[PDB]
RNA sequence: UCGAAUUUGGGUAUAGGGGCGAAAGACUAAUCGAACCAUCUAGUAGCUGGUUCCUGCCGAAGUUUCCCUCAGGAUAGCAGAAGCUCGUAUCAGUUUUAUGAGGUAAAGCGAAUGAUUAGAGGUUCCGGGGUCGAAAUGACCUUGACCUAUUCUCAAACUUUAAAUAUGUAAGAAGUCCUUGUUACUUAAUUGAACGUGGACAUUUGAAUGAAGAGCUUUUAGUGGGCCAUUUUUGGUAAGCAGAACUGGCGAUGCGGGAUGAACCGAACGUAGAGUUAAGGUGCCGGAAUACACGCUCAUCAGACACCACAAAAGGUGUUAGU
RNA sequence: GUGAUUUCUGCCCAGUGCUCUGAAUGUCAAAGUGAAGAAAUUCAACCAAGCGCGGGUAAACGGCGGGAGUACUC
RNA sequence: GAAGACAUUGUCAGGUGGGGAGUUUGGCUGGGGCGGCACAUCUGUUAAACGAUAACGCAGAUGUCCUAAGGGGGGCUCAUGGAGAACAGAAAUCUCCAGUAGAACAAAAGGGUAAAAGCCCCCUUGAUUUUGAUUUUCAGUGUGAAUACAAACCAUGAAAGUGUGGCCUAUCGAUCCUUUAGUCCCUCGGAAUUUGAGGCUAGAGGUGCCAGAAAAGUUACCACAGGGAUAACUGGCUUGUGGCAGUCAAGCGUUCAUAGCGACAUUGCUUUUUGAUUCUUCGAUGUCGGCUCUUCCUAUCAUACCGAAGCAGAAUUCGGUAA
RNA sequence: GGUUGCGGCCAUAUCUACCAGAAAGCACCGUUUCCCGUCCGAUCAACUGUAGUUAAGCUGGUAAGAGCCUGACCGAGUAGUGUAGUGGGUGACCAUACGCGAAACUCAGGUGCUGCAAUCU
RNA sequence: GGGCGUGUGGCGUAGUCGAGCGCGCUCCCUUGCAUGGGAGAGGUCUCCGGUUCGAUUCCGGACUCGUCCGCCA
RNA sequence: GGGCGUGUGGCGUAGUCAGCGCGCUCCCUUGCAUGGGAGAGGUCUCCGGUUCGAUUCCGGACUCGUCCGCCA
């Protein structure tokens, strides 16, 4: 018959990793998460308590229940044709923090910077993102670099 | 008599017909789940946090 | 599968609320009582012309029963049950397994 | 009893090694890979040439045997036995099925048709690709026109085009033909059973002056 | 359980049936079609363990059917008297619940005693009635 | 066959789960493996057939889960109708930026596991065959193992590495910063946690593009046999074969082209006029150049346009151009 | 049941049936008997036929095997 | 005359009772039947690097086992190889060195684990109580399994901590009925006491066809509703198999590859074999063979004209145009 | 800058073979009455810092060292791949257009950095 | 028709590449309800080719025998 | 073609992750009857895997004996 067990289909998604097996660092037991904070979810399969299924890898979700060993996370997931709010007590060697946010706080903070330093002179503070313009005009020059004209080479066996 | 087994045929377009639609977000999301002894206490702050705006603007 | 005749455990007898001492036994069920609503109805039905007029089970599958055990509270008297796994075989007598020795 | 190697020409499924979930093949037909004189010294024949593919195909077993038979006995016959080096440079790995249907009058009250019609392994067969050497000859330069009339010869035992290709390299090795020349006019190559080992600048001292002597004997 | 079900189709040779309440041994087995177009029907001739009759039955072969757990157990003698043997178990338990054999067994068995043989006795049990199939001698620890 | 176990008239007896049968399931009023008549009875049918006027607008499904379920239902989905709360947003089958996750394609095997070709150098208290040896944990060759440095070829259920395409999240006002209130939680501790008071930051308010209104609810129809094409792919020698993945179609759809055709190419449709085209064509049928230009081919079965209606290995001082 | 005459109808009662004037507690209903109980009731003893034990029966249904040695024997 | 309170008769009770009555006699399925379980599940792969994903696809597994093989703590390091030591050698015990796991962890497979999750020792019962929330399958129902807490009460350790069975992914079961535990609480409805009975909360007895009927056959005497969703003809796609034809040439042919043949390989054709499939036909297209009669094909047996020979003649063989 | 205690990242830190180490600190080292544990005060426990020694541990350096890490216009815009055509080819498969873009190989360089507290010629 | 195996003295039967036994009867010896003993004869190992040095033995072909599977409605 | 069973010393076989009995060959004892003790004898059909260990557990292969292969 089928099979569809709780970690089927995980073998090479919970493998270890290549020459970093063994007893995870202190720095996953030393990082503080808040109500809010936002994290991706990694499972590590050296620890068998408090895993993920394997949907929710490399899933990122938001923080809204810290425990004593575990975090409370929701994630959206869709089920059908809407999404669906799923809450799930993972421990915390399975979690951390996504680092798009960290750089848009980043953002945020030298964008307030901006504003505040040229509030005081007004000039046109623009402080909207804007994607990769045309590159505009320019005069390359040939002193020291003569054009070397180039043409196909024939065909040759090589082996 | 044998017949089609299984597909996932025309799912994807009869999905996006009323499209994939976000769920509705809301200021104060619900509190269950969330730890008891947390929200045993959180009550209690709420609660003095409401007398003391009471006693402030009465 | 070996249970030891004793277990520490707890006692919701309202007296104790902790961990006693409990003798253990195993659950027999009893014999059926007449008088008994369903008996009483069966019978009723069984009466008469008809003949059987209840379903009678024949396709047996399990060849094991789960096992219950019956603790008793050795200080006020109240009972709890509990069930295990199914086990082919089953014994209270404590003969406890030991490492080093011959076959 | 064999089927044509039309039904099996094309790579139209997966690799199917024999491995443990095999555990019954029949063994390969050919069997020998390397003839002609194997322990030949690697100056002594200078000239390579290569029998390559040019479809992308499976070829037999069995169309191997009688390739490398037609070419053995070719060159050994207008040339002399020991005045080449032949190398087969494919190896039958992949595994044939076959679901084996009875010939009988009224078979159909018992064929069962296409009912569980997993096949059984009856051959064994190797996946070339668009420029995959299947034969590679060396000798000396008086032989060019006797291996390439073998390499020719054993063509037609084989199914798709291939073409004979005169290699610019030394022999079996991976270098031109005046880059080996320059290389072993230092001593900086030394000669093995059939092969040659070269010299790196890496490594320890001590052993690279144990070996290869000649080189720093400047 | 004491008993537990099975299959016509997966019982086969020398195996326990249950045949009219009785525990039995399977001698022999035969399939054949009901008509072309139905299943096949088995009948089963066995023979009972305690008791020695021949019991057959013909059932459809997805039928099912009651199976009994017989145990075989190996005892040293100490004595027969009155027509019940006395047995003595591993550890040092000791039954004396055994009636004695009654056949040809019981007589070659009565008499190994009366000329002093040590002798080992194996006992079934099968749907709660207790019998002595067989005896041997310890051709060592003597 | 024809003097009888003969043929036959009339009278009479046996009545329907009953009769009668020298036995065929035969006969019992053209009816018999259970007669005929009336009633229950308009018996039930997941099965076949049919189902009656016009126009307008919207417009499907052959998929999920359960069922003695597989020719049927329930349930979710797709669809219509009625709307309701608001007024350009708590949007988007899209891109960019930032940040994750993956183990396929590829690659690798002088990297682990496994398979595998060939020699070389060593190891014999540490192999086996011969020959020389009284024999010898003797010798000399040869052949096997094991080790060392190489070498040839591989892997759906091998892997250090590792794409492309798809895929999660974020790009603010429900935000950021400052100050200090609550608590029975927490801390050695106004330490922290969560929710707050008051104050400051507004149209470049925090990337692009578009928005056709955005959000919400009730109720119900039909459907729950699908099939085809490109790409990925499984079983099979293969199939106009069977089974999957993404998308587009046909079903449900006419129109121009492919002579012809459900699916291919082009393009989707109110009634007309004018102009321009798509795909396809311009000797004649047939609307449109027996146009222009450079070559090739002469077939005693030429060739002539994708899907598509077939041809291969091997050859030829036929002819042309090359190395 | 077999199917004139003639000539014969062998072996097997284990099984399935059928049949005994055998022997007698194993199975063992209702009524009846005894005990307990305040009673409904519960528990026992006793317990007919038939099953179960023991015989017969194939012109009853039926059935009529293997391995060695030298057709024969084991 | 006989018989006699026994037969008979009436009502209950046990046996016997296809003589008769009523009914049943799974599903999937390259037609059905036999076979198998793809029917409830688990691992790896097919699976196309999120998730999902089929076939009677491939390789396997489950209906158990364990008072420790659960929980806590402490000490130690395994497989293997080398070098040694009386009996003792290939394998008994002891010692040292090397040893990233090449071992072990109950079982199938895949992950995980080295002062451990392995081996040995010590103490225990958290395999406990009370109800909620969440994940997987999913309708976001049930069942099973699992995750993180709260409120108790415990175990262990110096302690931080850890523990709500087994290192993780499988190891299992509704309504009705019976029975057990708890509350010793509620009800027996004219009022009480005591038995008895019925309720509430939590378990057990089981449905493996595993969201869960109580179930043997035959029909060649057969019937009905349907089906080309489905088999037994032809036809159509395919050509494994059958038949026929090539290419190459190791050899046979005294000598000599090819007069005639031709191994090991390999490219095709045909639909006069048999399969495979299920497209058409089940409100019917008359399924063996023979007789009769016409026409067509050529892969030519004979006749016409030729080429080749291991063609002296005779006879024969190979081949061409030829139906 | 050396050393110790506790660490973070967890080989640029590991492995093989040599060489060096002032001061201080670690270390080996001396002992068995007491607590404690062993077949064995070898490990562990306790006592002294005394009798000694850098021999080892440890740290650093060396090696056209093995490994590991970084980079390259090194291989290679190669393999592979998203989209397109009434493109080629009997087919197998292959070119082109608009895009994305490896791994092995080769070469060059490197061989621990650092937080808190204490202490040192 | 095809597949698979088989072939020894007059008969049965043993054969690893280096034709033996038993039975029939030839002779001799030996004696009721007829034996035994001793020396005998007896093969082109089915046939034809190649390998070897020599094939019963290895291989290829042919013959022969014995098994197994096969048409339609 | 498929499925099932089968191989243990000469025979009967049994079995826990090779035993007896009857055969065989000796020796001893005592009839009416005997009996006892020794031995030679088994790659558990074969080959692998698993397991401390396999007759036993599994897989593959051989032999033999069975049972189906039907409707058209
Ligand atoms: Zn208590």
């Amino acid at each position: 018959g089928k099979s569809h067990g709780y970690r089927s289909r995980t073998r090479y998604m919970f493998q270890r990793d290549f020459r970093k097996h063994g007893a995870v660092h202190l720095s996953t037991y030393l990082k503080v998460y808040k109500v809010g904070d936002i994290v991706d979810i990694k499972a590590n399969g050296s620890i068998q308590k408090g895993m993920p299924h394997k949907f929710y890898q490399g899933k990122t979700g938001v923080v809204y229940n810290v425990t004593k060993s575990s975090v409370g996370v929701i994630i959206n997931k869709m089920v059908g044709n809407r999404y669906l709010e799923k809450r799930l007590n993972l421990r915390v060697e399975h979690i951390k923090h996504s680092k798009c946010r960290q750089e848009f706080l980043e953002r945020v903070k030298a964008n307030a910077a901006k504003r505040a330093e040229a509030k005081a002179q007004g000039v046109a503070v623009q402080l909207k993102r804007q994607p990769a313009q045309p590159r505009e005009s320019r005069i390359v020059s040939t002193e020291g670099n003569v054009p070397q004209t180039l043409a196909p080479v024939p065909y040759e066996t090589f082996i | 008599a044998k017949s089609k087994n299984h597909t996932a045929h025309n799912q994807t377009r009869k999905a996006h017909r009323n499209g994939i639609k976000k769920p509705k977000t809301y200021k104060y999301p619900s509190l269950k789940g969330v730890d008891p002894k947390f929200r045993r206490n959180h009550k209690h702050a709420l609660h003095g946090t409401a007398k003391a705006l009471a006693a402030a603007k009465k | 599968v070996n249970v030891p005749k004793t277990r520490k455990t707890y006692c919701k007898g309202k007296t104790c609320r902790k961990h006693t001492q409990h003798k253990v036994t195993q659950y027999k069920a009893g014999k059926a009582s007449l008088f008994a609503q369903g008996k009483r109805r069966y019978d009723r039905k069984q009466s008469g012309f008809g003949g059987q007029t209840k379903p009678v089970f024949h396709k047996k599958a399990k060849t094991t029963k789960k096992v219950v055990l019956r603790l008793e509270c050795v200080k006020c008297k109240t009972r709890a049950q509990l069930t295990l796994k199914r086990c082919k075989h089953f014994e209270l007598g404590g003969e406890k397994k030991q490492k080093g020795q011959a076959l | 009893a064999r089927r044509p190697a039309r039904c099996y020409r094309y790579q139209k499924n997966k690799p199917y090694p024999k491995s443990r979930y095999n555990r019954a093949v029949p063994d390969s037909k050919i069997r020998i890979y390397d003839l002609g004189k194997k322990k030949a010294t690697v100056d002594e024949f200078p000239l390579c040439v290569h029998l390559v593919s040019n479809e992308l195909e499976q070829l037999s077993s069995e169309a191997l045997e009688a390739a490398r038979i037609c070419a053995n006995k070719y060159m050994t016959t207008v040339s002399g036995r020991d005045a080449f080096h032949l190398r087969v440079r494919v190896h039958p790995f992949h595994v044939l099925r076959i679901n084996k249907m009875l010939s009988c009058a009224g078979a159909d009250r018992l064929q069962q048709g296409m009912r569980g019609a997993w096949g059984k392994p009856h051959g064994l067969a190797a996946r070339v690709d668009i420029g995959q050497i299947i034969f590679s000859v060396r000798t000396k330069d008086s032989n060019k026109d006797v291996v390439v009339e073998g390499l020719r010869r054993a063509r037609y035992k084989f199914p798709g085009q291939q073409k004979i290709i005169l290699s610019k390299k030394w022999g079996f090795t991976n270098l031109d033909r005046p880059e080996y020349l320059k290389k072993r006019e230092a001593g900086e190559v030394k000669d093995d059973g059939a092969f040659v080992k070269f010299l790196s600048k890496k490594g320890s001292l001590e052993n690279n002056i144990r070996e290869f002597p000649e080189y720093f004997a400047a | 359980s004491a008993t537990y079900p099975m299959q016509c189709s997966a019982l086969r040779k020398n195996g326990f049936v249950v045949i009219k309440s009785r525990p039995c041994k399977i001698v022999d087995m035969s399939t054949s079609k009901t008509g072309k177009h139905g299943h096949a029907k088995v009948h089963l001739v066995a023979i009972d363990i305690f008791t020695g009759k021949k019991l057959e039955d013909l059932s459809p072969s997805t039928h099912n059917m009651e199976v009994p757990v017989v145990k075989r157990n190996e005892y040293q003698l100490l004595d027969i008297d009155d027509g019940f043997l006395s047995l003595m178990n591993m550890d040092g338990d000791t039954k004396d619940d055994v009636k004695a054999p009654e056949g040809e067994l019981g007589d070659s068995l009565q008499t190994a005693f009366d000329e002093g043989k040590d002798l080992m006795v194996t006992i079934i049990s099968a749907m709660g009635e207790e019998a002595a199939i067989s005896f041997k001698e310890a051709a060592r620890t003597d």
